[PDB]
């Protein structure tokens, strides 16, 4: 009978953002794929489910828009995109991007599609091992935020 | 060339997920791919006159 | 979308109503737009005329 | 003051900036272009004159000899990857797959220094030292190794230019390539990237593949000379040299060419309208050149006695090469076509000499790929007519093109179109008079790296005469063109 | 305060592993550089020889680099500051098994 | 076009279909690569088949090469 | 007048509906896979590029191993570990005919075609 | 008490922020900064020397 | 006028066939280009879908392909057909490249005053309709026997003892060159050749 | 031409049945299509009484 205790990874920083919040860092760093030809073939003759497309108003209306998330600097203008061929006569060979203000419906013309590119900005605590272990309450985090709204604060670069 | 390790030390306790590490060891790979080209080249420059018996 | 003959008809008021005041106002809006962004690129600035 | 100054100088030297790094790349690459065409120049004026009219003496060809080979140095490495890939490449990479700056920001600058002290070593050795090397851009032996001519340190110096070179080209490739494979924003997948991007890694992997071993053949030529090794010498094999060197040195050509490739459809995507007519198979067939060219570098060798079942092999591998680029050139033809390209634009018109003078290049290339062929057009003005229909007329205009696309980006000026007409139409006839006669000299037998020719080839050199000076017009214009460009007015009163 | 443990340096794997594999390299080196001077009868100025000399002189070349590479591992070791899943780690066993 | 070799013969139909599709593209792949080698192939041995009928048409009667080059013994 | 003709209104040309093509995520992708995606799966422009590679790659293996066969000079007699050398004759060419010069169609020519 | 704990705590708690590593490090980068300075000037005196066919040893 | 060779005239044809092959593609897609500019300067016949047609690109990749195995099939021919005289000669003769003069049968061929860079003093003399073999090297740095005009370009490279075969029909001398560069006298370095 | 799956077609039809059953009409699925198009029809004469407005 033995005690083993595996060795910690003490890397601070960047790597300790990555591994305190592992699902909204991989959401940021994680590639997802497009369809191939074949692919597409397959998709293309696939079934509606229902016949609520017929009724419903569809994602991408002037009061259903479809909603997007940047990070960034506040008032920062949002880089955000098609894949192309949201329309029948929209060109669909290569991503299109486009800038846009943030937080204002914006409607793209080719497609016909309104959108709320908008930004959250990725304030976290300065990660040196002083971060906090148990539930924080809204004093200590309200005078950083209250500094950081009035100031600004660093970049982790 | 002392200047490699202390940045390496400094950037790994600050600047390192794996992203970065991935970056990393694929250069790593591409850096042994040039050294095994570079003896590959080596042993055609030895066996040229070799191989060819008369 | 409208089910019955009386929806299609109070669907279709609104739609005059509308074209009267809300989409003609945006059709003329972005055709001086366009020949806006073409006077901000003529005179030799930009490539306007070159094509099209 | 002292700290402006350091601070300038910090900037420049410390920078590990990829639009920083680009912009001296294209700097220091149209630098080194506009010394090679001088260089040129000077030799068009010994060859357009009678009785060795410049050097006046037999004695001292050496002199020519040095032009010759320094120009074609110059040119390929030290003027068309700077500006092709170096500045092109580091500006636009990391902006087109949506990321900060390339993996190891550090090794870009070492990169780029590296390239300047091989230019510094190359000038000071070719300029200012006596008795410059003498043996033309494939420095075989035992001409570079056991030469009377070739004793002096300025030899050893610009072999180890050569390594600095390449060792530069190297960090770059790596470099490329691992941050186009990792550093993509989400949702854009490896084939869909922008297709310039692609055109680089397939470039990177050709640079990566080759260069050690053009680095063990100079190491090769640097023992011959100095630890008096007979790797060469008549207890060598000199054809080992130069099967060592053709093995790097195809895939370099195809290195210069394939990044222009890139930049021209990006452009085109830009300033028609419209996208390539098959994408994916201009992907297809870029990396397909890539892979068949490592296959077919004895094309330059028929004539040194390979075995025969090897020539027939190398001029089939030849042909199955020619074939993606006819590819490549239908689906360039047919991108144009519906487009809305604007048609008082030098890009447009640019584009199309890059077209048609790349054809013509490919033709005459593929006529010298037949071996036997290869026995009657071997070391004439044939094969300096096409490898310069090839990078003098169709490399070039294609870095013409992005040069009149992307200046007034980088800079926020519009282009004078009809000084750039002048600048370009005159470029296209001038170099057309010099390049396209020297095929019909090298069918009718004129022999190449000769600064003296038989009384039988006046009609050719004198149409070459025409065609520098109208290149001299031409050249002069197009610097005193970027010169007005950075000029504010200087006339101005009221109408 | 950070003060150096021989305790725990010679009680961790990494360290013995590296330490060992660096004596050895120089073993390896001192041996063949002891064949090079008093074993052959060819120089570097022959046909074979400048061949073969060629050859095992940049293996050489690369088993000095290795001998660096493993000695600074070694000394990252002996601090404590090589996790297992180190690059460092990664790049010298591949280096060495190369 | 390149229809898929897999389904009018039935083979790799337990894989899914972007996998078949995969392999369908190998089959084409291969096929592809081996008509140039077929006709070179196919013409080389002609030539050596043309070459031994004319070396037993020439040196039929000499004496020299009447029973090797004749009867194409070592042709 | 026809329902399905209403609830075709937003299902023509001028009026149609957008819809974004959707991503899918795949487990585990190394680079074969991605080849399998990237360059396969486009079966119609990847056709003949991949076909002239393939046979560049396949006619320069078969030069070399044809060389390696067929050739008198070359021999793996140096080369390979003395094991496996009893199956090599690096002098056959010396040997043939007896080594006597005295009658061609007796010494074999290693010529592709018309030998 | 893990010396690779206190390393990186020291790198935070220990020491003045630095944006460069290498500034981390004074007397290094100093010795860096000299080094250099000592090769520009052994390549201007070696390109002066061989040119020249003179080696500065005699003067 | 003649030949001179029938090496050559194979290679003279070989030359004409693909030249023929390269005008009519010339031809055929100057005239396309011609309809397609003319469309585009008039402002005529825009489309932006078109950016791609499947049976198009396959036809287009399939022509060069099919019009390329003839190509390369004649020129395998014409380079075994060049080299299947030998062995049926009865004259040996051993030519050696130094700085600048070649060496026939230890006779030195110089540049003569008489010609400007086309003549020797030496001329090489063979019979007229008679194989022989030159036995080509050289002694100090590469140089090239280039006698194109009967089909010959070889290497004369030091140590490597390259052997050609070399048959003339037409009387008269040939002018030759080096061919490959060799230091300063390389343009003052011919060859002369007297077929008998 | 869409292509259109209809989930739970066996609750869809039971619900289907019912109301047409409580309208007075025929549980068939002819029926239900012909009252749906009878619902849409007459449209016209609605659209012709609709006064402009004020421009
Ligand atoms: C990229 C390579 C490159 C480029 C651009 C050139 C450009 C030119 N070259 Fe040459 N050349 C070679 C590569 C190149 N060359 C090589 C490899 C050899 C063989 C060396 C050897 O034989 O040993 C050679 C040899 C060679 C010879 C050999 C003579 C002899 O062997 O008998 C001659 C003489 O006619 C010649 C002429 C010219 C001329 C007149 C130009 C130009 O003047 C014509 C076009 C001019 C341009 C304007 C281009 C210059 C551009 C700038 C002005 C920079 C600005 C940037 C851009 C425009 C984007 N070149
Ligand atoms: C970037 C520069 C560049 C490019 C792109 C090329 C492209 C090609 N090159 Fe060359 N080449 C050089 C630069 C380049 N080259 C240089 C610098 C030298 C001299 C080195 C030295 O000796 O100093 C040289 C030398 C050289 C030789 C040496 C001749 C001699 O030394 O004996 C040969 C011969 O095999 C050759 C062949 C080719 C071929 C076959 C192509 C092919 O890529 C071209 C293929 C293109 C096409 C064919 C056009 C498309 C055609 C169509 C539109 C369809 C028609 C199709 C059919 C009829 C089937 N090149
Ligand atoms: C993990 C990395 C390890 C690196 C070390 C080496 C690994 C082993 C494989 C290396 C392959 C690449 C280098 C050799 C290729 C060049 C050979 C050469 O000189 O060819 C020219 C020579 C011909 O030379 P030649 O006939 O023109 O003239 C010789 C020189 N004179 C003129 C003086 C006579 O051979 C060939 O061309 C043969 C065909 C090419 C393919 C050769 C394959 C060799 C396979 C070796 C198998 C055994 C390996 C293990 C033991
Ligand atoms: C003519 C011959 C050409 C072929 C030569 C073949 C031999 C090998 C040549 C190798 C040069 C190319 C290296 C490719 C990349 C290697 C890995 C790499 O750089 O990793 C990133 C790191 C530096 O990356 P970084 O500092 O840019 O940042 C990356 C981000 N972090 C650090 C967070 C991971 O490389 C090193 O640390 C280098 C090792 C230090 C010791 C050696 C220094 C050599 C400097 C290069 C020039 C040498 C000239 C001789
Ligand atoms: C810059 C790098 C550092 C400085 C130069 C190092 C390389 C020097 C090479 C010449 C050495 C000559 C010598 O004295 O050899 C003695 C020794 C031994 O010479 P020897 O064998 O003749 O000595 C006589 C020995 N007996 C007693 C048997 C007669 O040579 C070698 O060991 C060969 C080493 C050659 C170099 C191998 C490494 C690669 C070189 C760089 C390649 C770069 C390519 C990519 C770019
Ligand atoms: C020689 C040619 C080298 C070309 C480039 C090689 C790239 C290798 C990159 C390796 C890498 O990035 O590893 C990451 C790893 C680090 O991996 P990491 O990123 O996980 O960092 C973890 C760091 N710790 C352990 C502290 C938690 O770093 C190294 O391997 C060290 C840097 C490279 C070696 C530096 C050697 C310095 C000593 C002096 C060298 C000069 C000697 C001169 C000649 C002397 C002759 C007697
Ligand atoms: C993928 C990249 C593959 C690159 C190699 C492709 C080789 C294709 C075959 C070429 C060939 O057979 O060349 C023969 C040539 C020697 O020919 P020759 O001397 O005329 O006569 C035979 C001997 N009397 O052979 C030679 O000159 C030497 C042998 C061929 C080259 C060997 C290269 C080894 C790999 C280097 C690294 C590649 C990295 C990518
Ligand atoms: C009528 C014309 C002649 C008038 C009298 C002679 C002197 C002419 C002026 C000399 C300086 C050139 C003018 C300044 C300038 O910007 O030149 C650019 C111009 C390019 O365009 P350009 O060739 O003029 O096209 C229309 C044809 N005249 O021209 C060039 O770029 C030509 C190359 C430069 C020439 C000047 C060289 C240095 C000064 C002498
Ligand atoms: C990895 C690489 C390995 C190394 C490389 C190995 C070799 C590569 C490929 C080899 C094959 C190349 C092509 C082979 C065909 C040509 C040889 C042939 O078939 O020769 C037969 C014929 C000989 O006849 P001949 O002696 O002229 O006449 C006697 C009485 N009339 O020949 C002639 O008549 C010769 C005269 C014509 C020459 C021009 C080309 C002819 C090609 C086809 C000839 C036969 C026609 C059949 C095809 C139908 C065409 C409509
Ligand atoms: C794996 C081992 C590869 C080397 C095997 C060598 C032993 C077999 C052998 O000797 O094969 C016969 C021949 C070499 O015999 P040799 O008499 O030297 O050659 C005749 C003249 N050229 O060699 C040959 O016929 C070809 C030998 C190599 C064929 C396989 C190469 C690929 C191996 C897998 C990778
Ligand atoms: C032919 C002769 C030459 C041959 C050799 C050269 C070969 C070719 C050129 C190779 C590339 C050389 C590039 C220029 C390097 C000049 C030195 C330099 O840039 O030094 C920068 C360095 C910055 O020091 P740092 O620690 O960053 O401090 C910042 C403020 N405290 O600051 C310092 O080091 C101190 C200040 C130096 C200022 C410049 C030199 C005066
Ligand atoms: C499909 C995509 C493009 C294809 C390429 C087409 C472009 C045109 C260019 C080229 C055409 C095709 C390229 C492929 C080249 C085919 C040529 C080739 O390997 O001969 C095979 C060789 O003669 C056969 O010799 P074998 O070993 O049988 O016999 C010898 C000896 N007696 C022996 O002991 O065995
Ligand atoms: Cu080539
Ligand atoms: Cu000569
Ligand atoms: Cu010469
Ligand atoms: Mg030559
Ligand atoms: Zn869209």
């Amino acid at each position: 009978d033995s005690v083993h205790v595996f060795r910690p990874e003490f890397a601070q920083g960047k790597f300790r953002i990555d591994l305190d919040q592992p699902a909204k860092q991989n959401k940021l760093q994680q590639q997802i794929y497009t369809l191939t030809d074949d692919e597409r073939e397959m998709y293309e003759d696939e079934p509606y489910i229902g016949v609520d497309h017929l009724y419903e108003a569809h994602k991408g209306s002037k009061e259903n828009p479809v909603v997007v998330e940047a990070i960034g600097v506040h008032g920062n203008d949002v880089f955000t995109g098609c894949l192309g061929g949201c329309h029948k006569d929209a060109a669909d060979a290569v991503a299109y991007y486009t800038i846009v203000p943030p937080n204002t419906l914006a409607v793209c013309i080719d497609c016909g599609i309104h959108f709320v590119a908008r930004i959250n900005e990725q304030l976290t605590f300065w990660p040196d091992g002083t971060q906090p272990w148990e539930k924080v309450d809204f004093k200590a985090v309200e005078g950083f935020l209250y500094k950081h709204y009035k100031y600004g604060s660093p970049l982790m670069i | 060339n002392i200047e490699w390790p202390l940045v390496i030390i400094y950037e790994y306790i600050y600047l390192t997920n794996y992203n970065i590490q991935n970056n990393l060891l694929y250069n790593i790979a591409t850096f042994i791919f040039l050294e095994i080209l570079l003896f590959i080249g080596f042993y055609w420059l030895y066996i040229n006159n070799i191989i060819h018996y008369p | 979308v409208a089910k019955d003959k009386y929806q299609l008809a109070k669907q279709m008021a609104e739609f005059q109503y509308k074209k009267s005041y809300f989409e003609k106002p945006w059709g003329y809006m972005f055709a001086y737009y366009c020949d806006e962004d073409r006077a901000r690129l003529c005179g030799g600035i930009g490539y306007v005329g070159h094509h099209g | 003051m002292i700290n402006n100054i350091m601070h300038m100088i910090n900037k420049y030297t410390l920078t590990t900036s990829h639009k920083i790094i680009g912009i001296l790349y294209g700097y220091m690459g149209y630098i080194a272009g506009i010394l090679g065409y001088i260089i040129s120049m000077l030799i068009r004026m010994e060859l357009n004159t009678q009785g060795l009219a410049i050097v006046r003496k037999v004695k001292e060809v050496t002199i020519y000899n040095n032009w010759i080979t320094i120009h074609g140095l110059i040119m390929l490495f030290v003027f068309i990857m700077p500006v092709g890939i170096g500045f092109y490449g580091n500006y636009l990479i990391p902006m087109l797959i949506g990321t900060s700056e390339l993996s190891m920001p550090r090794m870009n600058g070492i990169s780029f220094w590296m390239l300047i002290v091989g230019v510094v070593i190359f000038v000071i050795s070719n300029v200012l030292m006596s008795k410059p090397i003498s043996s033309g851009w494939t420095l075989y032996p035992p001409l570079s190794t056991r030469d009377a001519d070739n004793i002096g340190v300025n030899i050893d110096l610009s072999l180890l230019v050569v390594h600095v070179l390449g060792i530069s080209s190297t960090i770059g490739s790596v470099n490329y390539i691992t941050t186009n494979k990792y550093n993509r924003h989400v949702g854009l997948t490896f084939m869909n990237i922008n297709i310039y991007n692609f055109s680089i890694i397939v470039t990177s992997i050709l640079l990566i593949g080759s260069l050690p071993i053009l680095g063990v053949a100079i190491t090769g030529l640097l023992l011959d000379r100095n630890i008096n090794s007979t790797i060469y010498d008549v207890i060598g094999d000199p054809v080992l040299y130069q099967h060592l060197f053709w093995f790097f040195g195809h895939p370099e050509v195809y290195v210069i060419i394939l990044p222009v490739f890139g930049l021209t459809s990006l452009i085109l995507t830009s300033i028609i309208h419209k996208d390539i007519f098959g994408r994916e198979g201009m992907m297809y067939c870029i990396i397909s050149i890539g892979v068949v060219g490592y296959f077919v570098w004895a094309h330059h060798m028929f004539t040194v006695g390979l075995d025969i079942d090897s020539r027939s092999y190398f001029s089939i591998a030849t042909s199955i090469i020619s074939i993606p680029t006819s590819v490549k050139m239908f689906s360039y033809i047919n991108t144009w076509a519906s487009g809305r390209g604007f048609r008082g634009n030098n890009s447009s018109w640019s584009f199309f000499s890059f077209l048609i003078c790349f054809c013509f290049g490919g033709f005459t290339g593929l006529l010298l790929s037949s071996g036997s062929l290869d026995i009657m057009l071997h070391d004439t003005y044939f094969v300096v007519g096409h490898f310069h229909t090839v990078l003098s007329l169709a490399a070039t205009f294609g870095l013409l093109i992005a040069h009149y696309f992307f200046l007034p980006i980088i800079f926020s000026y519009s282009i004078f179109e009809s000084f750039s007409f002048y600048h370009t139409f005159l470029l296209l006839v001038g170099a057309l008079l010099v390049f396209y006669p020297m095929h019909l000299a090298g069918l009718s037998g004129m022999a190449r790296r000769v600064p003296e020719y038989a009384d039988i080839f006046i009609p050719f050199m004198t149409v070459g005469f025409h065609g520098t000076f109208l290149l001299i017009f031409s050249t002069l214009t197009f610097i005193r063109s970027y010169f007005q460009f950075l000029s504010h007015i200087n006339h101005s009163n009221y109408l | 305060p950070l003060v150096f443990d021989p305790k725990r340096a010679f009680n961790d794997e990494i360290f013995l592993c590296c330490s060992l594999c660096c004596i050895i390299f120089l073993i390896f080196l001192f041996n063949q550089y002891e064949e090079f001077a008093h074993e052959l009868s060819f120089d570097i100025r022959e046909q074979f020889g400048l061949g073969f000399y060629m050859l095992l002189g940049l293996h050489g070349s690369h088993v000095i680099f290795g001998t660096i590479m493993l000695a600074l591992l070694t000394l990252w070791g002996a601090q404590g500051s090589v996790g297992p899943q180190s690059h460092a780690l990664r790049f010298t066993s591949l280096y060495v098994h190369l | 076009v390149f229809p898929s070799i897999t389904k009018p013969l039935g083979l790799f139909k337990n894989l899914p279909r972007q996998h078949r599709a995969a392999r369908d593209a190998s089959i084409w792949l291969a096929i592809l690569t081996a008509g140039p080698f077929g006709i070179f192939i196919a013409f080389k041995y002609y030539a050596d088949w043309y070459d031994k009928k004319l070396l037993m048409e020439y040196y039929k009667d000499s004496i020299v090469y009447g029973e090797t080059y004749g009867k194409g013994k070592y042709v | 007048s026809t329902v399905l003709s209403i609830l075709g209104k937003r299902f023509q040309r001028s009026a149609l509906t957008p819809k974004m093509n959707p991503f899918i995520r795949i487990r585990c992708q190394g680079p074969i896979e991605e080849f399998q995606r990237g360059f396969i799966g486009e079966f119609h422009a990847f056709a003949l590029p991949g076909a002239c590679m393939l046979v560049a790659s396949c006619l320069g293996t078969f030069h070399i191993i044809r060389c390696l066969v067929v050739n008198p000079e070359l021999s793996l007699a140096k080369v390979i570990p003395e094991i496996l050398q009893p199956f090599t004759n690096p002098n056959a060419q010396l040997k043939a005919a007896d080594g006597k010069d005295d009658d061609d169609s007796q010494v074999p020519k290693q010529w592709g075609m018309w030998g | 008490k893990h010396p690779e704990w206190v390393r990186t705590m020291r790198m935070f708690h220990g020491t003045v922020w630095r944006h460069r590593p290498e500034f981390r490090h004074p007397w290094f980068s100093r010795g860096s900064r000299a080094s250099g300075i000592i090769m520009l000037v052994f390549g201007a005196v070696a390109y002066g020397e061989i040119t020249f066919g003179k080696r500065l040893g005699g003067v | 006028m003649r030949y001179g060779n029938r090496e050559i005239e194979s290679i003279i044809l070989f030359f004409d066939q693909t030249i023929i092959l390269y005008t009519s593609i010339i031809n055929a897609l100057i005239v396309g280009i011609i309809i397609i500019i003319r469309k585009w300067y008039n402002r005529k016949g825009i489309c932006n879908q078109y950016i791609y047609h499947i049976k198009i690109e396959v036809i287009w990749t399939i022509l060069p392909i099919i019009f390329l195995i003839v190509i390369v099939l004649h020129s395998v021919t014409v380079i075994y057909n060049l080299e299947i005289n030998k062995g049926t000669n009865n004259k040996y003769i051993n030519v050696i490249g130094n700085q600048w003069y070649w060496i026939y049968n230890n006779i030195e061929s110089r540049i003569s005053s008489l010609g400007r860079i086309i003549l020797v003093d030496q001329p090489l003399f063979i019979k007229a309709n008679n194989n022989t073999h030159l036995i080509i090297s050289s002694l100090d740095v590469i140089h090239s026997f280039a006698l194109p005009t009967l089909g010959i370009k070889v290497d004369a490279i030091p140590g490597r003892i390259n052997n050609i075969s070399i048959n003339g029909l037409t009387q008269g001398l040939y002018v030759g060159y080096c061919s490959e560069l060799c230091g300063s006298g390389h343009a003052f370095m011919p060859i002369n050749l007297i077929v008998y | 031409e869409q292509k259109i799956k209809i989930i739970d077609s066996e609750v869809i039809s039971f619900l289907a049945k019912e109301i047409l059953g409580k309208l007075g009409l025929e549980t068939t699925p002819q029926a239900a299509r012909q009252y749906l198009d009878s619902l849409v029809e007459g449209a016209e004469a609605l659209y012709a009484k609709i006064a402009p407005v004020e421009p």
